[PDB]
DNA sequence: GATGTATATGTCAAAGAGATATACAGG
DNA sequence: CCTGTATATCTCTTTGACATATACATC
């Protein structure tokens, strides 16, 4: 039981708006919502060099502590690795850890939820849906 | 799923099936009754809480790459 | 409320405190998980809390559209 | 020890009509019942395609979490294609979920339970009840 | 270690006509192939109500044998009920078996080898590669 | 991985892990010398054997009839 | 060759054909399920199979396209 | 009990060159070797994009086979967006790749194994180890 | 002494793994 | 007869599930 999958850009959003329109989802969804380890790694390196880096890693704790964090595992590799080559095939290429959030959301079945739609286009069967 | 119950020295418990425990980090849980059942759940649960707990800092993350 | 999960020799098991224990006419129990909760019943009335629970939707599958 | 796999329409009405005597039904034969995940198919669905989403997949989970979604393997299949086949012999058209639901019951001894019975008798050799 | 799931379609073609160019490609990509048990149910059907099902019957086993054959399960459904919801938005609808191959191959990222590309590739989240 | 060597009436064999052991008693595999390896496969391998076989299938689906 | 699969007292196992038993004896063997396949081996000589079988193409990976 | 991760340039060199000093090495060491499944996405993502992707997968797969890909997990997460953030606040450049491979390893304790020493000495607190 | 907490050992059975035995082929 | 084909048994040790111990901890 597990339905979507934030992209940093989302959470980035999230964390340092805190919208209305944001948290709308956020409580219907609960339960159904993750981000990949990846999503992770990025934000404990953004609250890190942070001039506030004990508040700003503070929230991220609390943040990630409401989803549940899947662990970028053996099948979430091997799609990543075969979607990677088909952007290569086709010239198009994307940022390296937003593919890798692409190639982990394929692998499960999952939507990933971002705001930047215009280049979360392309992936070769991506399931985008867009809270903004 | 069956369990049992038992006590620990006066204390009432269960024990949870290892197939459906919590992970052994998790020590606090929140009990609440429904009808004759009760319901366990870990303890940071509403989003909510995260919402009117803190707040960011101005400036992180205002930028975010690697190559692109 | 609140309470602890703790292990018992090799059992991860919470414990119940005093005021919502399981009365007498219950001596063990069934166990579910439902999410990141688990529900504890006492046999016989697993189905309790989900009947008197959260209902369906008024619209929710008034038709059905299988493939004739 | 499972006995009894519930029908879609079995599962409908109980979600629907919440009735008593279901009540006590299923409280009696409870790790006795499963569904087919044809079911679980159209029960996602159903929520999903709803004007309510978020909160009738919360009754779906509810649902499935207490009883049990037999997967529909490959002796499933066999059987299902088996009596598809002497169904067109016999010139009776059945439904493709209400003959995948039937042909996975067959597979493993069980019993449809459901209220189309009518609908199911064609099937040769399913050992049907009902409920409502 | 899997990549590709066979569509019925594709098999049925592979049976009647039996190639050699495919004989090739099978030959590269053995063990990274599949059939979603949905369609080792539309094989079996056939053969069933076909003139002489000995001899089709014995022909599939040696098929089926020949691949890995995925079971039907909770994820399979889950991700398929989702599809089944979104092109009913669209108004455009699927083959009710076609919508089922679709989502299993979609709940583990596989790439559906069918060849009836234009009804297929508006299933969302869809990779297809055609080999007839 | 680690396994072990055994005799059995005075024939040797080695004993399958239940990690990557056999799914059914398919009673059948063929065994074949790498080096000073072994490797062990079930027996219906090869795909030429099955493309240089039988099943004309002339009548055999024709049609489908998925209810679209 | 062509060799049977067995079950012991709750154990699966392979009767190996006495042509191509294991030199000497012996002491234990490693294996690997490399796809349907068990590969059988002499502790030591695990990674030999691999070795000494096919290798990848020229063009394999003369470029590693990482970013900065 | 692991010791070693070997790096991707590791990985990527004995495939090529199957060396007979790292064959002795890879028997003796055989139960304490790993890779990060970071890696294992550039293994795949090699041999697809490469002029035989079926030659090259099987080579990858039975290189896979004979140990260890372990998930980059939360840990893995938390200790990358440490190393990753001090290692701007000092200004020396390591592939965003590379950082996740010596961040995944430095997580639980095990030595990088690679022959790109000079690019993974500035890396706080590491191990290193050269195979080639 | 009601109420929680911790850990210290107990038995008990199933199961993966080993260790032998000793039946009956059927060329 | 000798490989094979089966069967039996017997150790172990692990581990999940079931029970009793209080160390005491405080208020």
């Amino acid at each position: 039981m597990l339905k979507f999958m934030l992209d940093t850009n989302t959470c980035i959003f999230t964390i340092k708006n805190k919208p209305e329109h944001i948290r709308e989802r956020f409580n219907l969804n609960t339960s159904r919502m993750c981000i990949s380890s990846i999503t992770l790694m990025e934000l404990i390196y953004g609250a890190e060099k942070s001039l506030a880096p004990e508040r700003n890693l503070a929230v991220v704790e609390g943040f990630i502590s409401r989803l549940e964090v899947l662990d970028y595992d053996t099948q979430a590799a091997i799609h990543t690795g075969q979607i990677r080559a088909e952007l290569a095939r086709k010239g198009t290429p994307v940022g390296p850890y937003d593919q890798m959030i692409a190639g982990h959301a394929g692998s499960r079945g999952l939507v990933v939820v971002t705001n930047n739609l215009r280049e979360f286009e392309r992936i070769p069967g991506i399931r985008i849906e867009d809270w903004c | 799923m069956h369990t049992t119950l038992f006590f620990s020295n006066r204390t009432q418990a269960v024990r949870l099936p290892k197939s459906i425990s919590f992970p052994e980090d998790v020590k606090h849980v929140e009990i609440i009754a429904v009808g004759r059942s009760r319901i366990i759940t870990p303890v940071g649960e509403s989003w909510d809480s995260w919402f009117d707990g803190e707040g960011a800092s101005t400036d992180f993350m205002s930028t975010r790459e690697q190559p692109a």
